[PDB]
């Protein structure tokens, strides 16, 4: 593990250095390629999800279930795993407020 | 030995416990149901279960000794008929002369069928109440009733 | 007999809500023998506030 | 950005409801309706909750299980009648009437529903045909 | 049985059998303590509503 | 061995011995690749004609009809009764997230390849179990090893 680590520092050192590999003609030849397919395909870009969407409940029941599903429980989880344990049956509880905090997090976080 | 061979499957688990259960509710749902798409007020035969039956066989003595006539009719002596024999206080003696006068005087043949329909007929303030916090609405996640609900583009310039 | 020890009480003002107030409740203790009747008060701020279910 | 975060802070909820509080109340009007179904109250408690928070289909069920297991209640058929539709709603409304004859506020509902001139003098001239001495 | 002529439970039973074959009995805070819950038991056996009513 | 299947039992009347083989295979049990497929397709034709003629009729799909076809279809038709179908339905890409769950939860999956909620139960082993008691030797036979006989219980019934 931390050989490993060591050389993943080492790539992400080299990559700052040496920049991009991808050229800026491979970027675009890509891009213009991804753009034709999308308009080919007459794609319908994903809009960011409206404030009273009618099966944002759904998604976000989906959404804490999953998370729920990763404790197979043991009788000893740690803390952090605990406190997020916490964290979706506070959301389970108040879905609203949930939502809420996720896309504030979606438009704004970005650190 | 091939491989399939001593596999089985099961059986659903409380079949006939799920049947009886489903159909406890429709025969208490059967008046909702019944009543559901019935639009009263675009309805006209509102105003006007196994009542309905003897309701029913009320109604078709009623339309074979009166002639056909309108469901209002027939709603209206159904009624009376019911009601009166209900209210004799079984005063048996006088319903001749006034149900069989009535119906056309057919006979006591007549007379003796139709006793049988009278004989098988049949805002709060409320303070105070109780309560009981219970654990209850245990199941197996499957359906309580075994049934199977159902229900711009990019551009490049 | 514990089916005393939750009850409330439903009053309605006609206009503007309802509203409903837990009221006192009994464990009745009866003896058959000497008849002797322990009821004891569960009073409303017991679980006029409790934030917990039947467990 | 800033106009969804706008419009979001104009979102939030300045009401709420506790949901574990609403959790509560919503159990205790259930087994209030479960113990007494002859019970106006309950049934228009049960509904008021369910429709003031959650979805409106469940009280419109219960409401309609509610005026048939409280016959002769002007204030269930009331809740039953604002809770349903328009349409289903003008239902509602005669079956309350029929229930319970001379009920001048479930008729003024009706009139209310139909909504148009015909219908509220039909409905009137009924009304009037049944209680003429009232003004 | 005991000397009293009381049926004896198993366990104590062989409790007896192992004190007589050791050669050594229990303390005297347990006999005292056993004689105490025998004559618990013969008062309980051999026997407030109106109490409550008067005092209502 | 044969004499593994030999057992005891004492009654008033005296003794009495009494007997009973290999052990079963889990691949026996387990139903082929092929067909699965097959009897899936040949299944979910006939529900789709059913489900056709019970629409026609106004009715849903009971338990009683689709009884036959209990375990059977790659998605089961057991999955067509849950509860949680209607929010099952929003579910997307849920096999991917399956898989990429690896990056994610430490433990091993073995079942990293199908969903008990969607796929539901592709097999089943109480047969075997059963099949494996009556190989070992019956419950009496099986006991007979143990020391359950020095415990002195009357019965094996009411135990814990």
């Amino acid at each position: 593990t931390r050989l490993y680590l060591k050389a993943e520092q080492e790539r992400q050192h080299n990559y700052l250095k040496d920049g991009p590999y991808i050229t800026a003609e491979e970027a675009v030849a890509v891009y213009t390629t991804t753009v034709h397919w999308l308009e080919s395909r007459r794609f319908s870009p994903i809009p960011f999800p409206p404030l009273s969407y009618k099966h944002d409940t759904k998604l976000l029941i989906l959404a804490l279930e999953r998370l729920k599903e990763a404790y197979s429980v043991k009788s000893r989880l740690n803390q952090s795993q605990r406190e997020e344990l916490g964290l979706i049956e506070q959301a389970y509880d108040n879905p609203h407020e949930a939502l809420s905090r996720i896309k504030r997090h979606l438009l704004t976080q970005r650190a | 030995t091939r491989m399939g061979d001593k596999a089985q499957r099961t059986k659903p688990q409380m079949q006939e416990e799920r049947r009886a259960k489903r159909r406890k509710r429709d025969e208490d749902r059967h008046d909702i149901n019944k009543m559901k798409g019935y639009t009263l007020l675009s309805e006209g035969i509102d105003e006007m279960k196994e009542t309905r039956e003897t309701y029913e066989v009320l109604l078709s003595f009623i339309q074979a000794a009166l002639g056909d006539q309108p469901r209002d009719i027939l709603c209206g002596a159904a009624d009376e008929v019911l009601a009166v024999l209900k209210n004799e206080k079984l005063r048996d003696k006088e319903r001749r002369k006034e149900i069989d006068l009535l119906l056309g005087q057919t006979d006591d043949t007549r007379y003796h069928v139709l006793v049988n329909l009278g004989k098988k007929i049949t805002i709060d303030e409320t303070y105070g109440v109780n309560v009981q916090f219970e654990s209850d609405e245990e199941e197996g996640d499957e359906d309580v009733y075994g049934e199977v609900r159902e229900e711009c583009t990019l551009s490049a310039n | 007999d514990d089916t005393n020890v939750y009850r409330v009480t439903i009053h309605k003002t006609f206009e503007g809500n309802l509203t409903t107030k837990p009221i006192n409740g009994a464990i009745f203790i009866f003896n058959p023998r000497t008849g002797q009747l322990f009821l004891k008060i569960i009073h409303t701020s017991v679980w006029a506030g409790q934030k917990r279910l039947g467990q | 950005p800033k106009g969804y975060l706008t419009d979001l802070n104009s979102m939030i909820p300045t009401h709420g409801g506790d949901i574990n509080d609403i959790k509560k109340a919503r159990l205790l009007l259930k087994s209030v309706r479960e113990t007494n179904p002859h019970h106006p109250p309950a049934w228009i408690a049960s509904a008021r909750l369910e429709e003031v928070t959650g979805k409106l289909q469940v009280a419109r069920n219960l409401i309609m299980k509610g005026t048939e297991m409280c016959p002769k209640s002007e204030d269930v058929w009331l809740e039953a009648a604002r809770l349903q539709p328009g349409d289903t709603a003008k239902a509602v409304v005669a079956q309350a009437v029929r229930h319970l004859p001379q009920s001048v506020r479930i008729y003024i509902r009706a009139a209310e529903l139909e909504t148009d001139i015909r219908a509220k003098k039909r409905v009137l001239r009924k009304a009037l045909e049944h209680v003429p001495n009232s003004v | 049985v005991d000397e009293t002529g009381r049926k004896l439970t198993p366990k104590e039973a062989f409790r007896q059998l192992s004190h007589r074959f050791h050669g050594k009995g229990s303390g005297k805070m347990k006999t005292e303590r056993r004689m105490k819950k025998l004559d618990e038991e013969a008062l309980l056996k051999k026997m407030l509503g109106t109490v409550a009513l008067l005092q209502e | 061995p044969q004499s593994d299947l030999r057992w005891s039992k004492q009654t008033d009347v005296g003794i009495t011995h009494f007997r009973s083989q290999l052990i079963p295979n889990l691949y026996r049990y387990i139903q082929p690749w092929e067909s699965e497929f097959i009897d899936s397709q040949r299944v979910w034709a006939e529900y789709a004609l059913k489900r056709q003629e019970a629409i026609a009729q106004n009715r849903r799909l009971t338990l009683e009809d689709l009884e036959d076809s209990w375990d059977r279809g790659i998605p089961r038709i057991n999955t067509l009764f849950q509860k949680d179908r209607h929010t099952l339905a929003y579910d997307k890409g849920w096999r991917v997230r399956t898989d990429f769950k690896q990056y994610q939860v430490l433990k091993q999956n073995p079942f990293w390849w199908t969903h008990q909620r969607h796929d539901g139960k592709l097999w089943n082993l109480n047969n075997y179990r059963t099949d494996m008691i009556q190989a070992l030797g019956g419950v009496e036979g099986i006991l007979e090893h143990t020391l359950f006989k020095g415990t002195y219980f009357p019965t094996w019934e009411g135990l814990f």
